[PDB]
């Protein structure tokens, strides 16, 4: 067996069948990423990090989002439950076929009363739930929970929220609503209909044991019209060719279609908001095609990919992003490092393993030990400057980490920054009298060009000068510091000396090997350079501060052959180690410099130093030609990707000492808050290395010697793209840039920012956040946000660390001179964002389906015997702030006892003192501040009194206690208890006290009210006696026909939804059904 | 179906000619060896939280970098000896900060914890029953 | 952290006194986190080191401690003895060492009189070879520094303050830890910004006569950068029966 596609081995037909899949013919996974070679037989693949078993398969250590989530079952977020049941007699009772009896079944409930709740997915048959689920209880039970989740902490009562956060509340809630509503509809198969109702229809059933238990629930006009019902009318009203499925896809996979549009019940915001996501998820769509073309151009020319596939439509794999949600997601990673040494070690020290396992290059100091095998002294001379050497260098020692790591620093010149160990540098600034410090100063001055410290070359420049003090004066600048000052203080451009820029200020005739140095520094120092890399075309890039598509390098870099002279003196290293040793060889000459040494020691220094200069390694040409290749055939794989700034060589005016990370607007002027990366002295973390490691490194150094580059790049390369999650990367890039809009936004929201929102829910009551108020906000936004995509890394942990309230990111540092390069990455829209404030719109419509009530409520008794519902009260039990004859009280409200039979009084607003009558208005403010001294000289006027309160609530949620009509009944209780239960942090649910409709006549018995609303919150109510032809006393409601637009309207187009004013039900879904093939390729050798 | 969840939510046919494959290839940088190195760069970046405020709000850091950062080095390169270390360079970096547990969002001591500040905070203004 | 007390604190016996409730402190709890230090033999290091030097450059010196960093000393022998261990079982010389006198060492010849191993060994010097070597006249503060700097040090003497004493050849060639983020112990620092001494005992009430001296002479010179705390401060940040002890 075997596919002759991509030319893989298989074993069972099964597994051939089950193969073909992942390149897309049909027939009749697990898997990640399959790869194949084909020079060898060793396919790699890869597995999730939950597999349990790793058998002979890699890994995912990325942690990924899930993107792709299907959903079967139907697609609403509202139920209708019945409140007050009931059970009336009716004429028809089933229907009859020759002998049979199938009785009736209706799509709503049969009850005296009938109203929407909120329950999120309560029909969905989900493969992975986001478990951001928003459920909500019927009114009669306690839906306080759903208010009191995120800052209220301490409140005493149990039960209560706290009125300054519901606007908080509700929009973590309206975050969850949405994002538990982020999947994608399935396609699952249908039935032909022949129904005496619904003839020839088509009808979709839902996947499980039994289907026809919810066609009653989907399709309403199922049902006939056998009775004389609110139901019947409403059936009758209908129109009976908007059922079951409307249009089918052209393209068939099998004798199934691949997608199709569906009447059926559902809500006009949750088809939105599912058609948001599918659009969003559309749009970064990507072609097998493009991944053959992005690894190819990544791999550098060393081995090409191949990935066939046959032609198909329905596939999608979401890879393609924008490099400002790249450049959002770097800045975030920068941000997470906030000077911790530990989150950056792992990153370069892995780097470096990687470097040394997939390099050409051996390191042996037994090369050094050979070339001084043969440099030996005579007895009775105590001075050997090849055993000080040696002894010096340590050739036995074979530790090298110093010289990787100085290599994966290249990478990462913003975040750290290199520089030679002040423990390299002579003992007491050194003397040009010593043949130590001789040595120690060939070793510094040959390691220091590796180092991404912005001043080596004035250390090197005074690391001599210290040794030659005494024997050789440069000029100084000011009257403190000396030429004795040591070379290790000088680590940023502000301690240059004015005579190493300018040579002309050093005279020959007065230092001259000084001179000499600071020329062969200015002339010979390497020059820094550039290459490509990655392949912005595809994958993007995350470059901030260079071009997209540039890689910069401390040194030059050329192309690669290995029949290269050995010893060449136009390569830039080379070149260095030999003009340092000339000079070293000019400063021993003459023995100026060694007054004291009595034997001379000229010929031996020059033999070493030739020795030296003259030696055969390879490290040069290998960090010219085959470094920055590595690097960047490494580049584009790494979690973490290269952070750079400009290399300078001698321009002191252009040398970068700040980087810096800003968290506000542009046009404000805040609290100059700056991140902790603007602490550093350098530019980044300071790191130390090892001269000696890599000075001996740099000086012995092979390939083997039968080395071909093609076939060692080939086979370094399969293993390391064959473990690639750059395709994981990328979706983490995506949510983390939705999720920074989306913060910004909700924040802006409910804290005082200059970032326009649009402000859609300003009414509901709340307080101006403070930085602590608004992070533990966003904290809770933010573990949402990972629990619904399933992710256990880091996202919006840096932004969370002091003063959230924020509106854009950029990076951004400073030259010397103070000129500086602020970077802003321009944010594109968010589609969770944009669906949040679309909940916002429709919630501030209908916010009864939620359970809140907007305006205030009146306190004050009421006897009567009629049934006009409370929360839709007549106009006369109503007053404001305009009426004749009202007082308004402020937060001065004091009250006085009177004396000797007066009445008491309270002070209005206005100063009068009034007496305990009439109708007040308060804040809710006042009695909360003291509802204890308050509801002990108010209760017994309320209660039998004349006293009428205005209570000004805004946001309220409520519970609803239905009483029969037909007996007495009295709200004083729960008034009394909801009165005494507030306190100065929390107010429980406003009990209401409603009637029972009823289809047939009642007696009346007095009812005593003591709240009322002050506007229509009854809103949620969606049927009264439905199973009756009317309603004769009580709250009347028939069907709400506006909510079924396009099957009672019949100039209404099949896919037109009034949206903004109402949720419609029964709407058009559309419904999927694709394939997420995995990553394959087929990687081929280049000749 | 059914994909599990990973993290605490809210809750004729005959042999043909070319069909051979056996031995006869051994890589030259190796396989074994690049998988385990580009697995250990694989590895995502640690998570550095501490100073960010918890659910209920009181500041989670974890209340010395530099010489646990020099010894995980010691102990990766198997030596007693680092070699490339992050403290006690040649720099001065001593005006460098770092998050910290003891710094809350309003930029105030965290010694008692925002949950306790608000809770007495709130309690020195509660009433009662009158007798 | 770190926190001193006036008292002879030790990880063995102290948690077993306790000390915390002793000075008056609220730690009583399932608290396994106020791990305490070894500072009995600092003490008699610093008894022995106050015989020889001067009282003023000991307690300067070592008032600049670390003590939340491990380390340690190991004495060498002298040259003499020091080349006979280089002789035998000769597989432990490091590199530094002259590749003369490693190529002399590494022969099995009496080495009665080598006319030139004489000169190579009177010309050779510890200092060299070993790079932290402290001194026999170290003028401590150099001492604490590369303490404070440093996983090993090397010396060539006995009288040494601030970590242990290891042996680096065998007997022959001589004469006659974790963490808890609530260490505490005797002799306060100020090397880091989190080292606090605690308050609320007079100096003149220290018994033991050597952490009083240490208390006087630290707190009459760095009285306004030291970090007081009292009891109730620390519980604050907390949260053979001996007899003629009282
Ligand atoms: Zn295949």
């Amino acid at each position: 067996y075997q596919c002759h596609v991509c030319s893989a081995v298989l074993f069972s037909p099964l597994d051939l069948d089950a193969h073909v899949a992942s390149h897309g013919l049909h027939g009749n996974q697990r898997h990640i990423t399959e790869f194949i070679s084909s020079w060898q037989n060793h396919p790699i693949v890869q597995v999730s990090a939950d597999v349990e078993n790793r058998k002979t398969a890699q890994l995912l250590h990325a942690d990924t989002p899930r993107l792709v989530t299907w959903d079967a079952g139907l697609c609403t977020s509202f139920k209708i439950v019945p409140i007050v049941p009931a059970q009336v007699p009716q004429d028809v009772l089933a229907y009859t076929f020759f002998t049979s009896s199938y009785a009736i079944q209706s799509p709503f409930p049969e009850a005296a009363v009938s109203r929407i709740v909120v329950h999120t997915r309560w029909a969905s048959n989900v493969d992975f739930d986001r478990d951001s689920s928003v459920i909500m209880a019927p009114p009669t039970e306690n839906n306080i929970h759903l208010f009191k989740q995120l800052l209220n902490t301490e409140t005493l009562s149990v039960r209560g929220a706290n009125p300054l956060m519901f606007r908080a509340n509700v929009l973590h809630m309206l975050l969850e609503f949405v994002l538990d509503n982020l999947y994608l509809n399935r396609h699952t198969g249908f039935s032909q209909d022949h129904t005496p109702f619904t003839e020839g229809a088509n009808l979709r059933s839902l996947p499980g044991p039994d289907a026809e238990k919810w066609y009653s629930i989907m399709y309403p006009t199922r049902m006939g019209t056998p009775n004389v019902s609110k139901i019947c009318n409403f059936v009758a009203s209908c129109v009976r060719n908007r059922v079951g499925r409307f249009d089918r896809a052209q393209m068939m996979n099998g004798a199934m279609s691949e997608w199709v549009d569906v009447f059926e019940t559902s809500d006009a915001l949750t088809v939105s908001i599912r058609g948001r996501w599918m659009a969003r998820l559309a749009r970064m769509n990507i072609n097998p095609t493009e991944i053959e073309w992005a690894l190819t151009e990544c791999a550098q020319g060393y081995v090409t990919v191949t990935s066939p596939y046959a032609p198909s439509v329905n596939r999608l794999m979401p890879y393609r992003i924008s490099n400002a949600e790249r450049q959002i997601s770097q800045i975030i990673r920068v941000m997470n490092i906030g000077n911790n040494a530990t989150v950056i070690q792992p990153v370069l020290q892995d780097i470096s393993v990687l470097l040394q396992r997939i390099s050409p290059l051996q390191i042996d100091p037994t090369i050094i030990s050979n070339t001084m095998s043969t440099v030996s002294e005579s007895t009775t001379q105590t001075l050997s400057p090849a055993s000080s050497i040696l002894g010096k260098l340590r050739p036995s020692n074979s530790d090298f980490s110093s010289f990787r790591v100085a290599l994966a620093g290249w990478l990462y010149n913003g975040v750290v920054t290199t520089v030679i160990d002040d423990s390299s540098y002579p003992k007491d600034g050194g003397s040009v009298t010593s043949l130590e410090n001789l040595w120690d100063f060939f070793i510094l001055a040959l390691a220091l060009p590796l180092t991404t410290d912005p001043c080596a070359p004035v250390k090197a420049f005074m690391t001599l000068a210290n040794m030659m003090v005494g024997f050789e004066t440069i000029p100084m600048d000011n009257q403190i510091y000396t030429q004795s000052r040591r070379a290790s203080a000088f680590s940023t451009p502000h301690t240059w000396p004015r005579c190493f820029m300018n040579i002309q200020l050093i005279s020959p005739i007065d230092a001259p090997i000084l001179r000499q140095w600071a020329e062969i520094i200015h002339r010979y120092w390497p020059n820094p350079s550039q290459i490509r890399y990655g392949t912005p075309n595809v994958f993007g890039s995350a470059n901030l501060f260079t071009p997209p598509e540039v890689l910069l390098l401390p040194i030059d870099h050329q192309p690669a052959n290995v029949t290269t002279p050995t010893l060449d003196f136009t390569n830039e290293l080379t070149n260095w180690r030999a003009r340092v040793c000339e000079l070293m060889k000019n400063l021993v000459d003459n023995q100026r410099y060694q007054p004291g040494w009595t034997q001379s020691l000229v010929s031996s220094m020059r033999g070493t130093l030739g020795k030296l200069k003259l030696i055969k390694s390879m490290t040069p040409m290998y960090l010219q030609q085959l470094a920055p290749v590595e690097l960047a055939v490494i580049a584009p794989m790494l979690p973490f990707p290269p952070f750079q700034v400009p290399y300078v060589r001698l321009d002191r005016d252009r040398v970068p000492t700040m980087v810096g990370v800003t968290r506000q607007s542009r046009d404000t002027i805040t609290q100059p808050a700056l991140s902790l990366s603007t602490t550093n002295t350098t530019v980044g973390v300071p790191l130390a290395l090892d001269a000696r490691a890599i000075t001996v490194a740099l000086l012995s150094g092979k390939y083997p010697p039968d080395l071909v580059t093609n076939v060692w790049y080939a086979d370094a390369i399969y293993p390391m793209y064959a473990d690639t999650e750059v395709f994981s990367n990328l979706q983490r890039d995506v949510i983390t840039c939705e999720a920074v809009q989306t913060l910004v936004t909700l924040v802006a929201q409910i804290s005082e920012t200059q970032y326009p929102v649009d402000r859609y829910l300003d009414w509901i009551p709340s307080l101006r956040a403070s930085a602590a108020t608004a992070a533990t906000f966003a904290e809770w936004v933010n573990t949402s946000m990972k629990t619904a995509f399933d992710l256990s890394d880091m996202l919006l942990e840096p932004l969370l660390s002091g003063d959230p309230r924020m509106t854009q990111l950029a990076i951004q540092y400073q030259q010397y001179n103070g000129r500086t390069f602020n970077v802003i990455p321009e944010m594109p829209g968010s589609v969770i964002a944009d669906c949040v404030q679309l909940t916002a719109e429709v919630f501030n419509h209908e916010y009864n389906l939620f359970g809140i009530a907007r305006g205030d409520i009146i306190i004050g008794r009421v006897q009567s015997t009629h049934l006009w519902s409370p929360l839709a009260p007549p106009p006369d039990l109503v007053f404001d702030r305009d009426t004749p004859g009202v007082h308004i009280f402020g937060r001065d409200c004091r009250i006085s006892f009177g004396m000797n039979g007066a009445a008491p009084m309270i002070r209005d607003e206005t100063g009068m003192m009034v007496p305990f009558e009439g109708n007040w208005i308060f804040p809710l403010a006042l009695w909360q501040m003291n509802t204890r001294y308050f509801n002990q000289q108010f209760d017994a006027w309320i209660k039998t009194g004349e006293l009428r309160i205005r209570i000004e609530m805004g946001a309220y949620p409520y519970m609803l206690h239905y009483y029969d009509p037909r007996q007495y009944a009295n709200a004083w209780n729960l008034t009394s208890a909801w009165l005494e239960e507030i306190t100065p942090t929390s107010i429980p649910s406003v009990p209401f006290m409603v009637p029972i409709s009823s289809d047939h006549d009642i007696s009346s018995a007095p009812a005593v009210q003591y709240i009322i609303s002050t506007e229509y919150n009854d809103r949620s109510l969606f049927c009264t006696n439905s199973s009756s032809p009317q309603t004769i006393a009580g709250p009347d409601k028939h069907i709400p026909v506006e909510r079924y637009n396009i099957l009672t309207n019949p100039d209404a187009p099949p896919t037109q939804i009034q949206l903004p004013e109402v949720v419609d039900l029964y709407n058009v879904v559309t419904r999927y059904a694709y394939e997420t093939p995995p990553i394959t390729a087929v990687v081929m050798g280049v000749p | 179906k059914r994909i599990p969840r990973k993290t605490k939510g809210k809750s004729p046919a005959t042999a043909e000619p070319g069909t051979s494959n056996c031995e006869h290839y051994k890589a030259r940088p190796g396989i074994a060896s690049v998988q385990k190195a580009t697995e250990s760069a694989e590895l995502p970046m640690k998570n550095n939280d501490e100073g960010t405020p918890d659910k209920r709000g009181n500041t989670k850091g974890a209340l010395d970098e530099a010489d646990d950062a020099t010894k995980k080095q010691a102990k990766d390169t198997e030596k007693a000896k680092a070699q490339v270390t992050y403290s006690d360079t040649g720099i001065n970096n001593a005006n460098e900060l770092s998050r910290s547990g003891n710094v809350d969002n309003e930029g105030g001591s965290n010694q008692k914890p925002m949950s306790t500040r608000i809770a007495e905070a709130t309690s020195a203004i509660v009433s009662k029953h009158p007798a | 952290a770190y926190i001193a007390v006036p008292a002879v604190v030790d990880s063995r016996s102290s948690e077993a006194i306790g000390l915390l409730e002793s000075f008056g402190v609220d730690a009583g709890s399932d608290a396994n986190d106020v791990s305490y230090q070894d500072h009995d033999y600092v003490v008699d290091q610093l008894q022995y080191m106050l015989d020889g030097y001067e009282a003023g450059d000991v307690i300067d010196a070592l008032v600049y401690r670390n003590w939340l960093h491990h380390s340690v000393y190991c004495l060498l022998p002298p040259k003499s003895q020091l080349l006979e261990y280089w002789k035998s079982n000769p597989s432990v010389i490091p590199d530094n060492v002259d590749r003369r006198l490693r190529k002399r060492l590494m022969l099995k010849k009496d080495l009665r009189k080598d006319d030139e191993y004489n000169q190579l060994a009177r010309a050779f010097k510890i200092s060299d070879v070993y790079a932290p070597l402290i001194s026999s006249t170290t003028s401590p503060m150099t001492m604490i520094q590369n303490l404070n700097q440093g996983e090993i040090v090397y010396t060539t003497t006995d009288r040494v303050i601030g970590a242990r004493v290891l042996l680096y050849a065998p007997r022959k060639y001589y004469a006659s830890v974790p963490h808890s983020r609530f260490n505490v112990g005797t002799f306060p620092s100020i090397a880091t910004p989190k080292c606090s001494v605690m308050s609320g005992v007079d100096i003149e009430s220290i018994p033991n006569e050597f952490i009083k001296l240490f208390y006087q002479r630290v707190k009459s010179i760095h009285a306004n950068i030291l970090n007081d705390i009292s009891p109730q401060i620390v519980s604050d940040m907390i949260n053979h029966v001996d007899v003629y002890r009282v």
